[PDB]
Protein backbone atom coordinates (compact mmCIF):
# COMPACT_ATOMS: atom_id res chain seq x y z
CA UNK A 1 0.00 0.00 0.00
CA UNK A 2 3.09 2.20 -0.16
CA UNK A 3 2.78 2.99 -3.86
CA UNK A 4 -0.99 2.91 -3.35
CA UNK A 5 -0.55 5.86 -0.98
CA UNK A 6 1.50 8.09 -3.29
CA UNK A 7 -1.05 7.76 -6.10
CA UNK A 8 -3.84 8.70 -3.70
CA UNK A 9 -1.79 11.78 -2.81
CA UNK A 10 -1.66 12.72 -6.51
CA UNK A 11 -5.39 12.64 -7.27
CA UNK A 12 -6.20 8.98 -7.92
CA UNK A 13 -8.01 7.13 -5.10
CA UNK A 14 -8.61 3.41 -4.91
CA UNK A 15 -10.48 0.71 -3.01
CA UNK A 16 -8.39 0.88 0.16
CA UNK A 17 -8.45 4.69 -0.15
CA UNK A 18 -12.06 5.57 -0.88
CA UNK A 19 -13.17 8.99 -2.12
CA UNK A 20 -16.15 11.15 -1.14
CA UNK A 21 -17.39 14.36 -2.75
CA UNK A 22 -18.41 15.73 0.67
CA UNK A 23 -15.78 14.69 3.22
CA UNK A 24 -12.70 13.85 1.15
CA UNK A 25 -9.94 11.28 1.41
CA UNK A 26 -10.35 8.84 4.28
CA UNK A 27 -9.40 5.30 5.22
CA UNK A 28 -12.27 2.96 4.46
CA UNK A 29 -12.17 0.42 7.31
CA UNK A 30 -9.81 -1.88 9.20
CA UNK A 31 -7.34 -4.02 7.19
CA UNK A 32 -5.31 -7.02 8.56
CA UNK A 33 -2.11 -5.84 6.73
CA UNK A 34 -2.02 -2.56 8.75
CA UNK A 35 -1.29 -1.76 12.45
CA UNK A 36 -4.48 -1.32 14.59
CA UNK A 37 -3.31 2.11 15.90
CA UNK A 38 -1.58 3.24 12.64
CA UNK A 39 -4.69 4.26 10.61
CA UNK A 40 -4.46 7.56 12.53
CA UNK A 41 -1.51 8.99 10.61
CA UNK A 42 -2.95 7.92 7.26
CA UNK A 43 -6.15 9.86 7.89
CA UNK A 44 -4.03 12.86 8.87
CA UNK A 45 -1.90 12.33 5.77
CA UNK A 46 -5.03 11.97 3.64
CA UNK A 47 -6.18 15.43 4.76
CA UNK A 48 -3.13 16.73 2.91
CA UNK A 49 -4.39 15.03 -0.25
CA UNK A 50 -8.01 16.12 0.14
CA UNK A 51 -6.86 19.72 -0.21
CA UNK A 52 -4.87 18.81 -3.32
CA UNK A 53 -7.84 17.40 -5.24
CA UNK A 54 -10.12 20.34 -4.46
CA UNK A 55 -7.33 22.45 -5.95
CA UNK A 56 -7.43 20.55 -9.25
CA UNK A 57 -11.23 20.30 -9.27
CA UNK A 58 -11.24 24.09 -8.93
CA UNK A 59 -8.42 24.61 -11.43
CA UNK A 60 -9.84 22.41 -14.18
CA UNK A 61 -13.32 23.94 -13.98
CA UNK A 62 -11.96 27.52 -13.81
CA UNK A 63 -14.95 28.24 -11.56
CA UNK A 64 -17.34 33.85 -11.73
CA UNK A 65 -15.43 34.98 -14.81
CA UNK A 66 -12.67 37.44 -15.62
CA UNK A 67 -9.04 37.55 -16.70
CA UNK A 68 -7.74 38.35 -13.21
CA UNK A 69 -9.54 35.28 -11.85
CA UNK A 70 -8.27 33.07 -14.68
CA UNK A 71 -4.71 34.34 -14.31
CA UNK A 72 -5.00 33.76 -10.56
CA UNK A 73 -5.60 30.11 -11.40
CA UNK A 74 -2.38 29.72 -13.39
CA UNK A 75 -0.68 31.58 -10.55
CA UNK A 76 -1.97 28.83 -8.27
CA UNK A 77 -0.29 26.22 -10.49
CA UNK A 78 3.18 27.64 -9.79
CA UNK A 79 3.00 27.42 -5.99
CA UNK A 80 1.86 23.77 -6.08
CA UNK A 81 4.95 22.78 -8.09
CA UNK A 82 7.31 21.93 -5.19
CA UNK A 83 4.51 19.74 -3.83
CA UNK A 84 4.66 17.85 -7.13
CA UNK A 85 8.46 17.90 -7.01
CA UNK A 86 8.97 16.75 -3.42
CA UNK A 87 6.40 13.95 -3.68
CA UNK A 88 8.16 12.57 -6.76
CA UNK A 89 11.41 12.45 -4.77
CA UNK A 90 10.08 9.59 -2.62
CA UNK A 91 9.77 7.39 -5.71
CA UNK A 92 13.55 7.19 -6.07
CA UNK A 93 13.78 6.31 -2.37
CA UNK A 94 11.49 3.29 -2.12
CA UNK A 95 12.71 1.79 -5.40
CA UNK A 96 16.14 1.90 -3.77
CA UNK A 97 15.12 0.70 -0.32
CA UNK A 98 11.89 -1.36 -0.35
CA UNK A 99 11.61 -1.79 3.43
CA UNK A 100 10.92 1.83 4.43
CA UNK A 101 8.05 2.56 6.81
CA UNK A 102 5.04 4.88 6.77
CA UNK A 103 6.56 7.15 9.42
CA UNK A 104 9.27 8.60 7.18
CA UNK A 105 6.94 10.32 4.71
CA UNK A 106 5.28 12.26 7.53
CA UNK A 107 8.74 13.43 8.68
CA UNK A 108 9.47 14.46 5.07
CA UNK A 109 6.08 16.01 4.28
CA UNK A 110 5.60 18.30 7.28
CA UNK A 111 6.24 21.58 5.45
CA UNK A 112 3.28 21.18 3.10
CA UNK A 113 1.05 20.21 6.05
CA UNK A 114 0.91 23.89 7.06
CA UNK A 115 0.93 25.79 3.75
CA UNK A 116 -2.34 24.42 2.35
CA UNK A 117 -4.82 25.23 5.17
CA UNK A 118 -3.80 28.90 5.04
CA UNK A 119 -4.00 29.12 1.24
CA UNK A 120 -7.05 26.84 0.95
CA UNK A 121 -9.34 29.27 2.78
CA UNK A 122 -8.18 31.97 0.35
CA UNK A 123 -10.00 29.96 -2.31
CA UNK A 124 -13.04 29.56 -0.04
CA UNK A 125 -13.50 33.32 0.32
CA UNK A 126 -13.61 33.63 -3.47
CA UNK A 127 -16.16 30.84 -3.94
CA UNK A 128 -18.30 32.17 -1.07
CA UNK A 129 -18.33 35.95 -1.65
CA UNK A 130 -18.06 36.13 -5.48
CA UNK A 131 -14.89 38.24 -5.49
CA UNK A 132 -15.07 39.53 -9.06
CA UNK A 133 -12.82 42.13 -10.64
CA UNK A 134 -9.52 43.59 -9.45
CA UNK A 135 -10.62 43.09 -5.82
CA UNK A 136 -8.81 39.74 -6.00
CA UNK A 137 -5.63 41.82 -5.83
CA UNK A 138 -6.57 42.81 -2.26
CA UNK A 139 -7.86 39.48 -0.94
CA UNK A 140 -4.49 37.99 -1.85
CA UNK A 141 -2.77 41.01 -0.29
CA UNK A 142 -4.90 41.00 2.86
CA UNK A 143 -3.54 37.53 3.65
CA UNK A 144 -0.08 38.49 2.37
CA UNK A 145 0.64 40.10 5.75
CA UNK A 146 0.43 36.65 7.33
CA UNK A 147 2.97 35.63 9.92
CA UNK A 148 4.16 32.32 8.52
CA UNK A 149 7.29 32.95 6.39
CA UNK A 150 6.46 30.12 3.94
CA UNK A 151 2.81 31.14 3.58
CA UNK A 152 3.98 34.71 3.00
CA UNK A 153 6.51 33.66 0.36
CA UNK A 154 3.88 31.52 -1.40
CA UNK A 155 1.12 34.10 -1.88
CA UNK A 156 3.94 36.53 -2.66
CA UNK A 157 4.52 34.52 -5.85
CA UNK A 158 0.84 34.57 -6.85
CA UNK A 159 0.85 38.35 -6.45
CA UNK A 160 3.96 38.49 -8.63
CA UNK A 161 1.99 36.78 -11.41
CA UNK A 162 -1.46 38.25 -10.77
CA UNK A 163 -0.02 41.73 -11.31
CA UNK A 164 1.18 40.42 -14.67
CA UNK A 165 -2.29 41.10 -16.03
CA UNK A 166 -2.77 44.56 -14.51
CA UNK A 167 0.59 45.79 -15.79
CA UNK A 168 -0.32 44.70 -19.32
CA UNK A 169 -3.76 46.32 -19.44
CA UNK A 170 -2.25 49.34 -17.69
CA UNK A 171 0.46 49.56 -20.35
CA UNK A 172 -1.82 49.08 -23.36
CA UNK A 173 -4.08 51.82 -21.98
CA UNK A 174 -1.71 54.44 -20.56
CA UNK A 175 0.19 54.44 -23.86
CA UNK A 176 -2.27 53.89 -26.73
CA UNK A 177 -5.54 55.47 -25.56
CA UNK A 178 -7.65 52.30 -25.61
CA UNK A 179 -8.68 49.87 -22.87
CA UNK A 180 -8.76 46.09 -23.32
CA UNK A 181 -11.73 45.07 -21.18
CA UNK A 182 -15.07 43.38 -21.82
CA UNK A 183 -16.21 42.24 -18.36
CA UNK A 184 -15.90 45.36 -16.13
CA UNK A 185 -12.45 44.31 -14.94
CA UNK A 186 -10.17 47.36 -15.13
CA UNK A 187 -10.78 50.07 -12.54
CA UNK A 188 -11.46 52.67 -15.28
CA UNK A 189 -14.90 52.59 -16.91
CA UNK A 190 -15.79 60.91 -21.10
CA UNK A 191 -14.23 58.26 -18.85
CA UNK A 192 -14.41 58.17 -15.07
CA UNK A 193 -12.66 56.56 -12.10
CA UNK A 194 -13.76 53.74 -9.81
CA UNK A 195 -13.10 53.69 -6.07
CA UNK A 196 -15.24 50.79 -4.78
CA UNK A 197 -13.12 48.39 -6.88
CA UNK A 198 -9.79 50.19 -6.61
CA UNK A 199 -6.99 48.24 -4.87
CA UNK A 200 -6.21 48.82 -1.21
CA UNK A 201 -2.51 49.65 -0.97
CA UNK B 1 -7.08 -11.93 35.19
CA UNK B 2 -6.23 -12.01 31.49
CA UNK B 3 -3.43 -10.08 29.80
CA UNK B 4 -2.39 -9.43 26.22
CA UNK B 5 1.28 -10.49 26.58
CA UNK B 6 2.79 -8.11 24.05
CA UNK B 7 6.30 -8.68 22.74
CA UNK B 8 9.24 -6.44 23.62
CA UNK B 9 10.20 -4.54 20.46
CA UNK B 10 6.52 -3.64 19.87
CA UNK B 11 6.65 -1.38 22.96
CA UNK B 12 9.49 0.79 21.66
CA UNK B 13 7.66 1.36 18.35
CA UNK B 14 4.52 2.35 20.34
CA UNK B 15 6.65 4.64 22.59
CA UNK B 16 8.06 6.38 19.45
CA UNK B 17 4.47 7.04 18.23
CA UNK B 18 3.64 8.60 21.66
CA UNK B 19 6.76 10.84 21.23
CA UNK B 20 5.50 11.72 17.67
CA UNK B 21 2.18 13.02 19.12
CA UNK B 22 -0.11 10.55 17.25
CA UNK B 23 -3.32 9.35 18.97
CA UNK B 24 -5.40 6.15 19.03
CA UNK B 25 -2.57 3.80 20.11
CA UNK B 26 -3.07 0.24 21.44
CA UNK B 27 -1.05 1.47 24.44
CA UNK B 28 -1.41 4.79 26.26
CA UNK B 29 -5.14 5.06 25.54
CA UNK B 30 -6.15 8.57 26.56
CA UNK B 31 -9.63 9.18 27.96
CA UNK B 32 -10.00 12.86 28.92
CA UNK B 33 -7.01 14.56 27.35
CA UNK B 34 -4.78 12.59 29.73
CA UNK B 35 -2.75 9.69 28.34
CA UNK B 36 -2.95 6.60 30.52
CA UNK B 37 -1.39 3.15 30.32
CA UNK B 38 -3.60 0.12 29.71
CA UNK B 39 -4.01 -2.64 32.29
CA UNK B 40 -3.45 -5.95 30.47
CA UNK B 41 0.07 -5.29 29.13
CA UNK B 42 2.75 -7.74 30.25
CA UNK B 43 6.08 -9.01 28.98
CA UNK B 44 7.67 -12.41 29.63
CA UNK B 45 9.77 -10.58 32.24
CA UNK B 46 9.31 -7.45 34.40
CA UNK B 47 6.54 -9.03 36.53
CA UNK B 48 3.70 -6.97 35.02
CA UNK B 49 4.23 -4.09 37.46
CA UNK B 50 7.59 -2.54 36.60
CA UNK B 51 6.18 -2.26 33.09
CA UNK B 52 3.30 -0.26 34.53
CA UNK B 53 6.01 1.77 36.27
CA UNK B 54 8.33 2.47 33.34
CA UNK B 55 5.45 3.22 30.98
CA UNK B 56 3.91 5.55 33.57
CA UNK B 57 6.96 7.80 33.32
CA UNK B 58 6.98 7.93 29.51
CA UNK B 59 3.25 8.59 29.69
CA UNK B 60 4.02 11.73 31.69
CA UNK B 61 6.07 12.81 28.69
CA UNK B 62 3.25 12.01 26.27
CA UNK B 63 1.07 14.48 28.15
CA UNK B 64 3.63 17.21 27.46
CA UNK B 65 3.61 16.44 23.74
CA UNK B 66 -0.09 15.61 23.37
CA UNK B 67 -1.19 18.91 24.91
CA UNK B 68 1.14 20.88 22.65
CA UNK B 69 -0.21 19.04 19.61
CA UNK B 70 -3.71 19.95 20.78
CA UNK B 71 -2.55 23.57 20.94
CA UNK B 72 -1.11 23.58 17.42
CA UNK B 73 -4.32 21.94 16.21
CA UNK B 74 -6.48 24.77 17.60
CA UNK B 75 -4.55 27.21 15.41
CA UNK B 76 -4.71 25.36 12.05
CA UNK B 77 -7.97 23.40 12.06
CA UNK B 78 -5.37 37.27 12.71
CA UNK B 79 -3.72 37.19 16.14
CA UNK B 80 -0.24 37.43 14.54
CA UNK B 81 1.44 36.41 17.82
CA UNK B 82 0.10 33.00 18.82
CA UNK B 83 0.14 32.16 15.12
CA UNK B 84 3.72 33.42 15.11
CA UNK B 85 4.42 31.51 18.33
CA UNK B 86 3.31 28.07 17.15
CA UNK B 87 5.52 28.36 14.06
CA UNK B 88 8.46 28.39 16.45
CA UNK B 89 7.03 25.48 18.42
CA UNK B 90 6.08 23.63 15.20
CA UNK B 91 9.64 24.14 13.80
CA UNK B 92 11.15 22.53 16.96
CA UNK B 93 8.85 19.44 16.63
CA UNK B 94 9.91 18.60 13.01
CA UNK B 95 13.63 18.41 14.03
CA UNK B 96 12.73 16.50 17.26
CA UNK B 97 10.53 14.11 15.19
CA UNK B 98 13.49 13.37 12.82
CA UNK B 99 15.62 11.97 15.70
CA UNK B 100 12.71 9.72 16.85
CA UNK B 101 11.95 8.68 13.21
CA UNK B 102 15.67 7.87 12.58
CA UNK B 103 15.72 5.47 15.57
CA UNK B 104 12.82 3.52 13.99
CA UNK B 105 15.17 2.84 11.04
Amino acid sequence: MIHELLLALSGYPGSIFTWNKRSGLQVSQDFPFLHPSETSVLNRLCRLGTDYIRFTEFIEQYTLHGIYLRAFCTGLDSVLQPYRQALLDLEQEFLGDPHLSISHVNYFLDQFQLLFPSVMVVVEQIKSQKIHGCQILETVYKHSCGGLPPVRSALEKILAVCHGVMYKQLSAWMLHGLLLDQHEEFFIKQFSLRVEILPSY
Amino acid sequence: DDRVLVTETQVIRETLWLLSGVKKLFIFQLIDGKVTVRNNIIVTHLTHSCLRSVLEQIAAYGQVVFRLQEFIDEVMGPFRTYQAFMWALYKYFISFKEELAEIEK
